[PDB]
């Protein structure tokens, strides 16, 4: 019972520019009012050591931006991120160069993810074996199929092990042939009690897999609690969306996309 | 003093990680030639033939300097010039491109330039063992002269890191920069005695004093000594040394005081 | 009653090369023996008007493959594709430049597309409107959430009206509050008969949208003919495949790829 | 002969293609400077003072070539350079980045490189009225003799459009050419009166007969008679022009009929 990540009033703000005579007076004037954008706005949660939160909301809610500050690529306006342990992502697309092989990108990407020689030539086995492109190891990535490229990806970073692990809408991946192993694997972090953040639109997953789910809307965040008590009221809000006419369902987007812009 | 310790610690600490990411660069770079990695050599041999054409034989006739032949004398010069032209333009946009892909991953990002500036290191060596070979092949042996080049080499890949280094902070900042550098480099080549000595050409008071303030002027002279004019250089040149020296050392100062302030914001600016 | 696209004798072969030296020999000498890898080998196949084809198998089969080639992008080795009317083939991230805005992005596509200026004036209100961004079609893409350039590119690419139409797993985009538009729009292609290559993944889409189903298994057409009849087939050797042991896997995936790969 | 028809009818029906595609290009390259659309004119800018500086007041001193000032000279025989070393350079490389977003849609692939060479074609236009605005501030005011550029101006449009069609499927085929591409735009450069008359400082048996075959010398030589010498360039110099014009016809056939030729098999290439 150990707090693994702590946020307190975390914002984003970007300057929204329209042309660059805009762009250049806001930075040479030394005050100047311009357009602002709150991509985030006051959210603060807690999450403690074992608890896989999910993060749901629809297009344009602040997911990535919040996923992203965590995982401590970008930077909050306001606000400060209180962590402990390493952070890992996954993300199959980083490292991966068309010109160079099999071989060489599994050299490339475990040399730039932070692992030392002696552990790659060690790993490096297991990551051909799991991949099963066979002969094609050693053909140009750029030779290679979409899945089969994205098989290689999912090989090379399911070998981290963190503290706290960030996911992006990348639990399986392949056909139904390959699909179960990267599940199994995936659990295994579970029960190893690990902090988990999972951002995705499948629920039928979410449901599977999550134990807390933390609900977005318009940059901030409307709920926080288990999964039994605040998926129910995402699912209602989703399925009453649908019957709304498309005049309300403008005025609802509207009536969203007032408060998020402002002038300062 | 913060700076200057995370910048060099980091560097001493990813000495490998450097080597074989330039390694792979250049790998990455010629993947598609026939001839794959030997452009690196084939395309200054070709623009040392132009310009051997152009100022050797229609300024002067390929008059000899100094008794030894001008195309050796050219080619010790310019052996240098591909070596930084390539790693300043490249290395000025290495963090703008290749920060995307280890954003997400704990990565030291002042290595970015250096191994950029590695990838070119690599060919300038090779050049400079030809040239050896060439001279060699001449009838002008090497001596105990030839040892300079331990403390002289390493002073061309410092000065041109260390510009690198302030440069691509800038570019990041403000990508103006990156459309600037390509006068100042023109500056640069045709301000040196790379190609033409003017003091017999023309008057001395005015144009070689200004080109004494330009570090290629020492690099292509302390080269030509040791290789060349079989002499010890410092000897009679101690204060140029300790000019480019400082210059060095404000360069490496100054970016790693902009890059300590501005690493973390980097993803808003790009 | 009337055929669309007949395909005779289709074939594409690559060479492969393992170092620099092999490919400069075989360029020079005359007649050389190299390896060749057949990625389609003999595949014949008439579609006829309004018939909606689905096209299903495992990974590194040879459906991208073969969907170029109908689309005209890539060119047979051996044999010729005759067929009759316009194809337009169905990809978001084709024309999208991060530089350029929207408004900007929704000219540029529907100019490389192929649209006269006087249409682009005419279509483009009706693209700004489904697309449903917002103040945000000003801003530049770069800015852009992944669902809501997805949403654009859909939106931009939807307007096409050919003959033949080709899709690659695009039948929906973005979250669920926006598949029903998609959805609705692809049926409308369904209406009108025209002829429709789906490859896809996903049975529950293909068994709901399809026709026809054809079985692709190492570069060879193993079956083609209605859905009713095929797709319990793949199904019952998918099922198959996940009670065999790791050995006959790889067993199996051997035996598969030994065919494929032919030194001449 | 189908051929030169396909591409001819190709250009002739996507002009209004190829102008609007130039324009977001340009739009595209100068989109993260501060100043624009700018750049396009404060590069050569820069790049021709240092060019003065270096040869035109060591060399010579700034001395008056045939009455008039030596920099108005270099102004006028140094604005055409840069369309053209860019453009060749740029669309060399066309058809092997911008062939992945315009496979699947049908497509003209003849006029990827023009409008390649349009969006520089654009920044030469606006030097050219910049550099006559100079030269009537100077003293020297247009007369009948300035319609020659009617004729004159589109003539190295088409030869950069042409050298590009021919280079842009060489590089698709084979990828040394791009790296090849360098020293011969080096020695078009050098080998040219843009900078120097060598007619006056050395010999003129050996030197000056070559540069007659260089249409560099051609294009700088009209573009001067047009704007400063006030006299009909092609009274006594027709031979020139009508090597010229056959060189040109002879890239536009040789680079149509490789197009046509490979076209359908650009995927497996690329
Ligand atoms: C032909 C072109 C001509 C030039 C055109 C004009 C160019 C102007 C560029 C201005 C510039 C470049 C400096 C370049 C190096 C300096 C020269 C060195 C030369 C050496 C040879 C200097 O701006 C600097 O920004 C620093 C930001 O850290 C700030 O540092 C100190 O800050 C703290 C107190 O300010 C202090 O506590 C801390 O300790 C310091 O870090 C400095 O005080 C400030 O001067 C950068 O501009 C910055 O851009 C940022 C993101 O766009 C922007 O921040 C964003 O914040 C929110 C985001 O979530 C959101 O609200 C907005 O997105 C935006 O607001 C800044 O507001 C803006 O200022
Ligand atoms: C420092 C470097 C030095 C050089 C290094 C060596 C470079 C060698 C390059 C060779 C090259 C470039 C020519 C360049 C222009 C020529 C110069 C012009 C100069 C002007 C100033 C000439 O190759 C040409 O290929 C043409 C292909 O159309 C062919 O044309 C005629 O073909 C028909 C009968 O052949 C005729 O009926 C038809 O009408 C013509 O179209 C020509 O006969 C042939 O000469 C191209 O190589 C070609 O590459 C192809 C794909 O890799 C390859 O085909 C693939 O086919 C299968 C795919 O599915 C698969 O099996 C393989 O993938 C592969 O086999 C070709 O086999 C290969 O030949
Ligand atoms: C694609 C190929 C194109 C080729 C185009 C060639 C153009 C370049 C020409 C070479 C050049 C560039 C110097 C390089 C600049 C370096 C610093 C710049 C640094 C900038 C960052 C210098 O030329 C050289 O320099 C000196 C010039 O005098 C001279 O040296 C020594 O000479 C003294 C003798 O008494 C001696 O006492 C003293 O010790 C030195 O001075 C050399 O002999 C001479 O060759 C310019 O020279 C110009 O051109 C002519 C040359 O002769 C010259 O005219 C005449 O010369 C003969 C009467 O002499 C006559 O017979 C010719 O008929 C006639 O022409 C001009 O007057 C001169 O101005
Ligand atoms: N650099 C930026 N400048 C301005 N606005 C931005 C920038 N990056 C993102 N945004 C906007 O900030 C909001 C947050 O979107 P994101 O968090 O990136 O996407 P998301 O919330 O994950 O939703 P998805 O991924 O489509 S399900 C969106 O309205 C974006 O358009
Ligand atoms: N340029 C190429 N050179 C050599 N082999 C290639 C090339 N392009 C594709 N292949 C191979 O040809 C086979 C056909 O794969 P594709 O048809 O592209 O993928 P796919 O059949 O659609 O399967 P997916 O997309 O992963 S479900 C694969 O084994 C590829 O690795
Ligand atoms: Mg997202
Ligand atoms: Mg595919």
């Amino acid at each position: 019972m150990n707090v693994s990540v702590n946020i307190k009033n975390v914002t984003k703000e970007y300057r929204i520019y329209r042309t660059n005579k805009e762009r250049m007076k806001d930075a040479l004037i030394p005050k100047h009012k311009n357009k602002t954008f709150f991509a985030l706005d006051d959210i603060s949660l807690k999450a403690y050591e074992g608890d896989v939160i999910g993060l749901v909301g629809i297009n344009g809610s602040g997911k990535s931006t919040l996923s992203n500050i965590i995982g401590g690529s970008l930077s909050p306006t306001v606000g400060k991120v209180d962590r402990n342990g390493e952070v890992s992502v996954i993300a199959i697309s980083a490292g991966l160069s068309g010109q160079l092989t099999g071989i060489e990108n599994i050299e490339f990407k475990m040399l730039c993810m932070g692992f030392k020689r002696k552990e790659i030539k060690a790993m490096t086995p297991k990551i051909i074996e799991f991949s099963e492109l066979g002969e094609f190891i050693y053909q140009p990535v750029k030779k290679y199929s979409s899945g089969m490229r994205a098989k290689l990806g999912f090989s090379i970073n399911i070998t981290v092990n963190p503290d706290i692990l960030v996911i992006d809408e990348a639990l399986s991946v392949g056909d139904q042939t390959f699909a179960q192993k990267c599940l199994d694997k995936i659990y295994e972090f579970k029960e190893q009690n690990k902090t988990i953040f999972f951002v995705s639109h499948n629920l039928g997953q979410v449901r599977q897999f999550c134990t807390k789910i933390a609900w977005i809307e318009g940059g901030k965040l409307k709920d926080y609690g288990e999964l039994d008590d605040v998926l129910p009221k995402y699912e209602a809000f989703l399925n009453d969306f649908k019957k709304k006419s498309k005049a309300e369902q403008k005025e609802f987007r509207n009536k969203l996309d007032e408060s998020r812009f402002v002038i300062k | 003093m913060s700076a200057i310790g995370t910048v060099f610690k980091e560097h001493v600490k990813n000495f490998y990680l450097i080597q074989r990411l330039a390694q792979f660069q250049v790998k990455i770079i010629n993947h598609s030639n026939y001839l794959g990695v030997a452009w690196e050599l084939i395309n200054p041999v070709m623009q040392i033939m132009v310009y051997w054409m152009v100022f050797g034989l229609g300024i002067r006739s390929n008059a000899p300097i100094h008794g030894v032949p001008f195309v050796y004398w050219l080619l010790v010069g310019i052996s240098m010039w591909f070596f930084i032209n390539q790693g300043i333009l490249e290395g000025t946009k290495a963090i703008t491109q290749k920060f995307n892909q280890v954003s997400k991953m704990n990565f030291p990002l002042s290595i970015i330039p250096t191994y950029i500036v590695t990838s070119r290191f690599y060919g300038h060596l090779g050049l400079l063992l030809l040239v050896i070979i060439a001279c060699m092949f001449t009838g002008i042996y090497p001596s105990i002269h030839i040892i300079q080049l331990l403390i002289y080499v390493p002073f061309c890949f410092f000065l041109t890191a260390s510009v690198t280094l302030l440069t691509s902070t800038l570019g990041v900042l403000v990508r103006d920069t990156q459309m600037l550098m390509q006068a100042i480099l023109r500056i640069l080549f045709y301000f040196s005695p790379i190609l033409w000595l003017p003091k017999n050409h023309g008057i001395s008071g005015l144009i070689h004093e200004m080109m004494k303030y330009n570090p290629v002027y020492f690099i292509a002279e302390s080269y030509r000594a040791a290789i060349l004019y079989h002499e010890w250089y410092f000897m009679d040149h101690w204060k140029l040394m300790l000019y480019n020296f400082g210059i060095v050392a404000i360069f490496f100062a100054i970016g790693a005081y902009l890059h300590m302030k501005y690493r973390d914001q980097f993803a808003d600016f790009l």
